[PDB]
């Protein structure tokens, strides 16, 4: 009745996709078969959510798979819960993009997509009242980011006023393994910045380092690293599909999160992460989720909101719990931390609050901030795309494939726009009509 | 031999594997260590110079 | 019977990974 | 009387409902120990065929007896808690 | 054959409304089934008899998402309510006035009126509407604005009662509120007959410091507002020595044409603790309604002047207590009262004491009093929201949000310069002569 | 008083003997995943063990996770 | 109601701390596991003062460790009462002073720092009416000194209207087992006058001279002077957990024994000891605990209080007692000592009484002692600190990383302005 179609793009995308539906398959009490096997009535009262119904009582998702190399399809086909997946929303292309964005947007990546359109559009097209569209994807890769952002163009083109919600994994400072990953990043911002309605930053040096330092893991395995992604989309949209007290969904989260529609760029975090052995210690109230909400080690982004103003925060919590400590919390630290918010906006933080906790806890919180902060990624991507272009490095891959010199020029021109409107909406004063209010 | 005053692995300088034996999915911060056993039963602690 | 063979060959490098003595050391 | 009418009402309901749960779950059980006795005859037809592989049959073997007589022991216990739940 | 119908909009609406009709079949006798157990016709103000026994009652819940209302469609009382007066739309208002008002909100409205006139071509005499909403909510604000104005093209000058969820000065749940609430109370102004507030902060304060409840919940404030609202009708539906119909506090307490803005209050609200120890008289009780730290809307009294008061005792109360305690009241010079009205209050008795539900958190009591009070001291609460929404609103924030769903621009500015109007208006309402 | 303690040890027992059941039926999930995981475990084993005609023909008919569970 | 934040820094403040958790846990009887094990109901009604909920009715205490190496932090956690211990509150550098006040102040005493305070504000703020800080080290150190001052300086820059007691392991001539200790010590002292609201001398001389000549114990062992240690360390705060006639906690404690910004140095004694032969053959009664506590060699300082004039005296006594003898014996010492109390403040006794006794006893006291005859302690190392920087010795360790030579100057000049004010409030006619 308020459908979200799920998008993968790239290997990144389909091993984010594959946790995340194993996630919700055993939140909704469905076996690797397709079948329901639970012990609540309130499972099935909103499934059409994300599932979708077949003969016999099954359920299969509604999610469209998209790879340029089937490898991957394949690895992601043999795996446990790998026989959910209807067999025709797996799209592989038979030659891969070669970590290339023009491979990815102009030369393979456009005959594609036409072969993945009809699937969206008939997913689209079948479900009662459509409430949006969500992707996973990396911008590190020709994939993910290459046909991605295209597949994102034509999906706005078509389909106007609904919601695009995507989850980028952006590259990250130290943990880069690939030289023409700047290039990528820098190519697909331009696209996000301008076509976009949500985009959440997810990186995978934060997600190493609360793997490491949080959860205290011997082995930090990629299940482990999309395990933390899998509950971020679980938290988010959880609201759509189980009863509460104060409900909360995407378009409504967007509403009160993006004050301006070029400013859609969100930190994610999750509130209880506990080791075995050092949850003896710890009784986690809504006291220790606001903390560890708002704790700077617990960002899933390689940024510190120390070093920017927090433009908007929202919470959605999970579990039954009293909406006095819920208001009171996040009253004390916004009257706790005053230089840290801005200053033309009053009560930035946004509550909401779902009845049913998800599995193993009995209550949880999921933290979306909207950041200043968030610049500093971006002049970092700028600062290594320009020492590489100036240099004209590895851009014979790109300009043999129909691409023009004038292209990376007006990404870095449009890049710089956009850190140079955060930092003005940093650094403003409340206190003033500037020019405009020249009516009285 | 002496096995009771001699240093055992530490659960906060090194947090990583390759220093304990068997498949442990979660690092020890439990604060039992190998010669706990015989250091109690050598050097009993037992109140102290005040109380009877 | 490959998809089962798959399936016991991603265990058993399971425990061979988790394994983290023998596969540092 | 209204009042104890409706409790008794209320807790007979809820007892209907476990007992349809549980009579749901031995009949599972009852699937579970149909389907567990071809291995057994697997076993049997390849010790009999055959007659670091004998040491993995025995096992088989004995771990197929285990199960099914603790299977026919826990639908035993079923029908008794079934019992008890309509008295 | 008085009768009053009532309309529960937004999540708010129906979770005030969840516990007012618990309370209401309680108070009557009622099953959840919708039938007595067995000449009495007092809950015919409430619920229509049906042929065979059964008692609907003359609800409407609106609402724009389905996950509110499926909870009762499922839950408790899913045979007491009518599967037609349970409306509910699709994709929600997303916390947006243009929304509930422009494109979301003119749809289900035809329908929300059809249902309108069939409950109230039963009533053989109508009193008038209740509306239960908060200003904060996108349903709550933008189509209660546009429900109020067609209720006053369809019916010409019929009650319009209003209990309105204001927004806390401390705590909110959104941010685009201040919006919301601009835009709801400009329009709302020659369109609603009479608007009592209650916020969230002052009664979680009261629940603190009263029932001894030290984690509170929505719950918990959704029994006090239903025995509030039920302490209002009491005079409708049971005896009493001086009864008070809907017009009679409609006219008492509304002195100039833009302000129709009281304050509720009740007491006492102890626990079954402090109800052994403390003995409660009508003086203790109608002093409790005037303390202001027992107020259950977060301003201070005594920074402002009383207009008007209205009083309605219930239970084992007597004329000679009720006037020495208003006496007394009146002697005091801590409270204040505007020099052109030296007769301030209205005084209704009913017989009826209050009735404590299971779950509930008061106490079994033998009197109380609700109070309704028209004060000068809610022009500081105007003020500090004209400063929320004018921070907001001097860089065009959160605009595009309701420009590109159907609103001009020129509509901000009106409604901020009528507010600003409407706080000269209670100044030179405050001045004395 | 006597009638009032006849009613109340009658729900009594009722709820009693619901925890009961309800604790039986958790144990009766409990024991089944236990032995189908176990099950299937040892058939994989013996399968690595012939890996590592007359045989290897006929135990290709074992029972799926579904079957050793309970569900049809 | 009023949570005090334990602090612990360096090795010996590690395990002055570790002997300290150990004795109020046994006090307030909580088993190593953590769950009580108790039998009296006045122990649960105080408990947010030390302790901290967890889920299933465990209590962890509210500490910070803090060390420069990982090795202590190893066995403090080894140690009997160490699985208590949350493990975040372990704070571990990599490589150690050395003995340096430099590495502990600048160079390893900075990187360390955020994640300190981090943890110091994390169980700061959940304090719901937080008392203050209490703080455990050793000036002869340098970790405990060289970056124990600076969090002080830190922790007073942002909690202004707060307060901190401080247990400060002075040290001492014929123990000195540390060539460069007068160094830490002098670049120590001027940071603890300006920034420390009280401070309390502990001398491990005056320690082994309590246990030998009195307790009576062929191996006094460090543990055992660190039971002494905590002993007072428990009866400072005893009367802020535990009803009694007459209250006073650590603040107004600070009011009475403070008349001077520029004076916090206190002294301590305890005052039942006794040996296992003569413990049976003495009563003990309120004359015998106000004796002792006055006697000279109770003292926990390397100091003779004949030599110096007693400023002010704070007193506080456990069990169930008579007020009229806590009065009268405190008048009576009062009376024949006047001598040895200045003349400028009348009634220079505060009293408390606290109802609980000890554990294993029935009455016991505590003693705080304000006096000028403390200077000599200032004096000895000022003079051992000038000896040395006469002829520049062992100066290149802590000039080759950032400290030039005028801070050592300076440094003899507060130590020198602070004897020169106790000498003239010494010194001076009514
Ligand atoms: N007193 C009280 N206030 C409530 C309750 N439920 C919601 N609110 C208030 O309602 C405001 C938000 O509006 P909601 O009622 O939640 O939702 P809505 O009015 O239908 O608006 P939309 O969500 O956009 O459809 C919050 O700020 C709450 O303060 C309640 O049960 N009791
Ligand atoms: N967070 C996360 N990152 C991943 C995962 N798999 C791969 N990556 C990252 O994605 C980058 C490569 O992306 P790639 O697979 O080439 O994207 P593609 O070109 O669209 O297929 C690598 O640097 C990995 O670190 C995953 O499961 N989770
Ligand atoms: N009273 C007492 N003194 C101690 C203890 N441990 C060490 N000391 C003294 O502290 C001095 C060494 O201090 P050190 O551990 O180097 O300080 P740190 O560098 O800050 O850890 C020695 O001379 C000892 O006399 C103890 O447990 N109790
Ligand atoms: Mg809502």
């Amino acid at each position: 009745m308020r459908e979200i179609v799920h998008l993968q793009a790239g290997q990144c995308g389909n091993q984010i996709g594959a946790k995340f539906w194993e996630v919700i398959s055993d939140e909704h009490g469905i076996d690797p078969t397709g079948t329901y096997h639970g012990d609540s009535d309130l499972q099935l009262e909103r499934i059409n959510v994300y599932y979708n119904e077949a003969t016999g009582g099954k359920y299969v998702p509604r999610a469209v798979l998209v790879d340029l190399e089937p490898g991957t399809m394949d690895s992601v086909r043999s795996g446990p819960f790998g026989q959910i997946f209807r067999p025709d929303n797996f799209v592989f292309g038979q030659s891969g993009a070669g970590n290339n964005w023009a491979k990815g947007h102009y030369t393979e990546g456009a005959e594609l997509v036409d072969s993945v359109l009809d699937v969206v559009r008939k997913e689209a097209e079948s479900c009662d009242c459509l409430q949006g569209f969500q992707l996973t994807h990396s911008l590190g890769g020709g994939t993910g980011s290459g046909m991605g952002t295209l597949l994102i163009s034509k999906i706005r083109e078509e389909y106007p006023d609904r919601i695009m919600n995507t989850f980028s994994v952006v590259p990250s400072p130290k943990v880069s393994d690939t030289v023409v990953e700047p290039y990528n990043a820098t190519l697909s911002v331009h696209q996000l910045v301008e076509n976009t309605d949500e985009t959440y930053c997810i990186d995978n040096e934060a997600l190493y380092d609360i793997c490491f330092r949080t959860l205290k893991l011997t082995t930090p395995t990629y299940g482990d690293l999309n395990h933390l992604v899998s509950a971020t989309m679980s938290g988010v949209t959880t609201c759509l599909r189980f009863p509460g007290q104060l409900n909360a969904d995407l378009r409504k989260l967007a509403v009160n999160m993006v004050p301006f529609p070029r400013l859609h760029f969100f930190m994610p975090g999750f509130a209880p992460l506990t080791s075995r052995g050092s949850q003896q210690y710890r009784a986690l109230t809504v006291p220790e989720l606001t903390q560890q909400m708002f704790d700077a080690k617990n960002m899933m982004a390689a940024c510190d909101p120390r070093h920017g103003r927090y433009l908007t925060v929202a919470a959605v919590f999970r579990g039954r719990m009293s909406m006095k400590e819920v208001d009171e919390q996040m009253l004390n630290v916004q009257n706790k931390n005053s230089s840290y918010f801005v200053e033309w906006i009053p009560n930035n933080v946004k509550t909401a609050v779902c009845d049913i906790p998800p599995r193993g806890l009995k209550m949880s919180a999921t933290f979306i901030g909207n950041s200043t902060a968030i610049q500093e990624l971006f002049k970092r991507i700028s600062e290594q795309f320009t020492a590489m272009f100036r240099r004209k490095a590895f851009l014979h891959w790109y300009t043999g494939e129909g691409m023009d010199e004038m292209e990376f020029t007006e990404a870095e021109s449009n890049m710089n726009d956009l850190v140079s409107e955060y930092q003005q909406y940093q650094d403003a004063t409340a206190e003033e009509e500037g020019e405009f209010e020249e009516e009285a | 031999y002496s096995i009771v005053h001699r240093k055992c692995r530490s659960q906060f300088t090194d947090l990583n594997g390759s220093k304990r034996f068997g498949i442990n999915t979660w690092h020890d911060e439990s604060g039992i260590y190998a010669n706990s056993d015989v250091k109690q039963k050598l050097y009993p602690l037992t109140s102290g110079p005040i109380v009877p | 019977a490959n998809l089962a063979k798959r399936r016991h060959a991603e265990l058993c490098r399971q425990k061979r990974v988790f394994n983290a003595r023998n596969r540092i050391i | 009387t209204h009042s104890w009418k409706s409790e008794l009402q209320r807790e007979m309901e809820a007892l209907a409902a476990e007992t349809n749960l549980l009579l749901a779950q031995k009949q599972r059980l009852e699937r579970a120990l149909d389907a567990t006795e071809v291995p057994f005859s697997i076993t049997t037809d390849n010790l009999q065929c055959r007659e670091h592989v004998e040491t993995e049959l025995l096992k088989e073997a004995e771990l197929i007896r285990n199960i099914q007589e603790l299977l026919k022991r826990t639908i035993m216990q079923a029908v008794s808690q079934i019992r008890l739940n309509r008295e | 054959m008085r009768e009053c119908i009532s309309i529960h909009v937004g999540q708010a609406g129906v979770q005030i409304g969840n516990a007012c009709w618990e309370l209401y079949c309680l108070e009557h006798g009622i099953q959840p089934d919708g039938q007595m157990p067995s000449g009495d016709d007092s809950f015919n103000t409430f619920f229509s008899e049906t042929g065979a026994g059964k008692h609907v009652p003359r609800a409407v819940f609106v609402d724009l998402e389905p996950t509110v209302i499926d909870e009762v469609r499922t839950g408790t009382y899913r045979q007491l309510f009518h599967p037609e007066q349970l409306i509910t739309g699709k994709e929600d208002a997303a916390n947006n006035y243009a929304r509930g008002h422009y494109t979301i909100g003119k749809e289900i409205i035809d329908l929300v009126l059809d249902r309108i006139r069939k409950l109230a071509d039963q009533c053989t005499g109508l009193q008038g509407f209740l509306v239960f909403h908060s200003f904060g909510g996108g349903t709550g604000s933008g189509f209660t604005s546009l429900l109020m104005e067609r209720l006053s093209v369809d019916y010409g000058k019929k009650s319009k009662l209003e209990f309105s969820i204001y927004p806390a000065p401390q705590v909110s749940t959104a941010v685009v509120e201040p919006y919301n609430s601009i835009l709801t109370t400009h329009t709302t102004l020659e369109h609603s007959d009479c608007a009592f507030m209650v916020d969230n902060e002052a009664i979680y304060d009261i629940c603190r410091r009263n029932l001894d409840i030290e984690r509170p919940t929505y719950t918990n404030l959704n029994r006090l507002i239903g025995q509030i609202v039920s302490s209002i009708t009491a005079s409708l539906r049971f005896d009493g020595a001086l009864n008070v119909d809907l017009t009679e506090f409609q006219t008492n307490l509304v002195p100039y044409p833009r302000i129709h803005f009281p304050l509720a209050t009740y007491a006492p609200v102890i626990s079954a603790e402090k109800a052994y120890h403390e003995q409660l008289s009508v003086a203790e009780i109608t002093n409790a309604c005037f303390e202001p730290a027992n107020q259950m809307v977060k301003c201070d009294p005594r920074h402002g002047k009383y207009m008007a008061c209205c009083l309605l005792y219930r239970g084992d109360v007597v004329p000679k207590d009720v006037n020495a305690a208003i006496a007394t009241i009146k002697t005091k010079r801590t409270i204040q009262f505007v020099d052109w009205c030296p007769t301030g209050f209205k005084v209704g008795i009913n017989y009826q004491p209050p009735t404590v539900v299971p779950g509930g958190d008061l106490a079994k009591v033998q009197r109380a009093v609700c109070m309704l009070s028209n004060t000068t001291a809610i022009a500081e609460a105007w003020a500090r929201l004209d400063h929320k929404f004018d921070l907001m609103y001097a860089k065009r924030a959160f605009v595009h949000w309701y420009v590109g769903e159907g609103m001009e621009e020129g509509e901000f500015s009106e409604a901020r310069e009528d507010m600003a109007a409407l706080e000269k208006d209670y100044e030179e309402v405050g001045v004395d002569s | 008083e006597t009638r009032a303690k006849f009613t109340q040890d009658n729900l009594c027992r009722a709820q009693r003997e619901r925890l009961a059941s309800a604790n039986l039926r958790v144990l009766v999930d409990c024991i089944l995943r236990d032995t189908s995981e176990d099950l299937r475990l040892q058939c994989d084993a013996v399968n690595l063990a012939f890996g590592r005609q007359k045989c290897m023909a006929h135990r290709t008919r074992y029972p799926t996770i579904l079957q050793l569970a309970g569900y049809q």
